Parts: structure tokens; C-alpha cells; sequence
């Protein structure tokens, strides 16, 4: 379809903190971790489809500015003393054949799994940190 | 008797077109097994005469339509305790030079599974 976007990267919120500052790229990657419905073949020949229970679990990468706010609050929920869970959403707005429309990704139950690695570089430097979400559930819709 | 050793072409080619190989293949080792009967095997470099059926395992996975199966079989070694002249001889003497063979005792007076009475012809005689 004839797709166009605003506010190229979306909007993510998290216990009612929204990001406004990423870092230019791979700002946001919300990778699922595990397939959706393992299957198995019978030797008869049928096959067995069920859901895993994993099916909904993903990782939201983010890419924040090496000391912009959202950085602080990131760094602020790894430095807790008990992991924070964070329940916020992706919204993305966007228009499609002209009309005004928004896209909703809810994640649900998540907490900081791989930290950021730090690098200060001379020649090239990366201000970047990734810190990588696990939330338990994340359903897309629009 | 005759084919003692093999199993194999005394039960025979399946014969039938209906059967795949696999159904042979399992028919066969059901029929080797439920014989009781020791068969001869083959190993490379040596086929052992009397091997018996020890554990008969096929496995069928979920991806390879194959039968898998492990087999293994115990050789009967049994020699010869008394002096035999002949070592094997053909069925048209094998009685023939048997030794005089031994059965129990038994009370013929206390059987009942065959007590005819005596025939008419013996009575008076």
C-alpha cells in the first residue's frame, strides 16, 4: 500500500515515560525470541500444531543517547536494587492511502536483560547504549 | 529340519505384492522370533551356525520411514559328550547309528487318556 510514516522512529512509552531521545539507526527492535506454534509429524503422516507458550515474549532492543534523559531513566532501572518491570507501548502514526491511522505494539511484563556495552571510542566514537527489554507479552494491532 | 539353519527360505519370499518390505521385513523377524528356533547370521568373515534370537528391537523415528532395528543373537554351542563314530550322518542313518536311546519310567497300570479295554480277540484269545 502507499505507506507514509511521521516521527520516523515510534513512540515508545514506558510506565508513563516516553522516550524522546534514541539514537539515530536500530533505534527500536522488537525481536520475538521464540517461533509461535511448534509443530510435530506423525509417522502416519499428520501433524501435530500447538501453540508454545512462549509465543508472545520479546525483546525490545533500544537504542538511547549515551547520557540523554532516557539513558538516565534506562540506567536508572538497571542500577535498581530489585529488577523494575516495565509495561508501556510502541505507537507508531502513520497514513495509509491518505487516511490518519496509528499502530499499537502494548508490551507487557518486561525487565532489562543484556546490558549495554559501554564503548568510548577515539577514532569513531559510538554514543550509544543498547539496553534490551524482555517483555512477557506484546500484541501488535491497528 | 532340512532347512534348520536358515529360517529364511524356509518360510520363503513374501510373495504377495500387497506387502511392502517393510512388512517383510517385520513379518520375517516375527516369524524367526516367535520360531524359537536358533537361525544362522552372518557377521563379515564368519557366518555362525546356531545364533538364537536374543533381543529383536525395531524403531520407527518421525522423520525416515525406515525401520531402525538392533538385533542381537546368542550362538548355541553344544558339544558332544558321548562316542559318536559318525559325526553327522544322513536322515537314512541317522537312527540308524543312534545309541540306544533313554525315556523314564511311567505307569502304564494308572493311565486313563487310553484305557481301551481289552480287544474281543484276547479275552478268549
Amino acid at each position: 500500500s502507499v505507506i507514509v510514516y511521521r516521527n520516523n522512529q515510534s513512540t515508545l512509552t514506558l510506565n508513563g515515560y516516553t522516550f524522546q531521545h534514541l539514537y539515530q539507526g536500530a533505534a527500536l527492535v522488537l525481536t520475538p525470541v521464540n517461533a509461535k506454534t511448534a509443530r510435530t509429524n506423525s509417522i502416519n503422516g499428520g501433524v501435530s500444531i500447538s501453540g508454545r507458550v512462549d509465543g508472545g515474549v520479546h525483546t525490545l532492543a533500544i537504542m538511547v543517547q549515551k547520557h540523554s534523559p532516557d539513558d538516565k531513566f534506562l540506567n536508572d532501572a538497571k542500577n535498581s536494587q530489585e529488577p523494575v518491570v516495565f509495561d508501556g507501548s510502541m505507537k507508531r502514526a502513520y497514513t495509509e492511502s491518505g487516511t490518519l491511522k496509528k499502530a499499537t505494539t502494548t508490551l507487557e511484563t518486561g525487565s532489562i536483560t543484556t546490558q549495554p556495552t559501554k564503548t568510548d571510542n577515539n577514532q569513531d566514537p559510538d554514543d550509544s547504549r543498547t539496553y534490551v527489554i524482555e517483555f512477557r507479552n506484546s500484541v501488535e494491532t491497528f | 529340519e532340512r532347512l534348520a539353519g536358515k529360517p529364511y527360505e524356509f518360510f520363503g519370499n513374501s510373495g504377495n505384492s500387497a506387502k511392502t518390505e517393510q512388512e517383510k521385513f517385520i513379518d520375517f523377524m516375527e516369524a524367526l522370533y516367535f520360531s524359537r528356533r536358533p537361525t544362522e547370521v552372518s557377521v563379515n568373515f564368519r557366518d555362525y551356525k546356531n545364533m538364537a534370537l536374543v533381543s529383536f528391537i525395531p524403531v520407527r523415528d518421525n522423520n525416515t520411514k525406515d525401520t531402525r532395528f538392533t538385533a542381537d543373537f546368542q550362538q548355541i554351542n553344544y558339544s558332544t559328550l558321548v562316542y559318536t563314530p559318525v559325526s553327522s550322518p544322513s536322515k537314512s542313518v541317522s537312527g540308524k547309528v543312534s545309541d540306544a536311546s533313554n525315556k523314564g519310567g511311567q505307569n502304564p497300570e494308572s493311565n486313563e487318556t487310553g484305557e481301551r479295554s481289552l480287544l474281543s480277540s484276547l479275552v478268549g484269545g
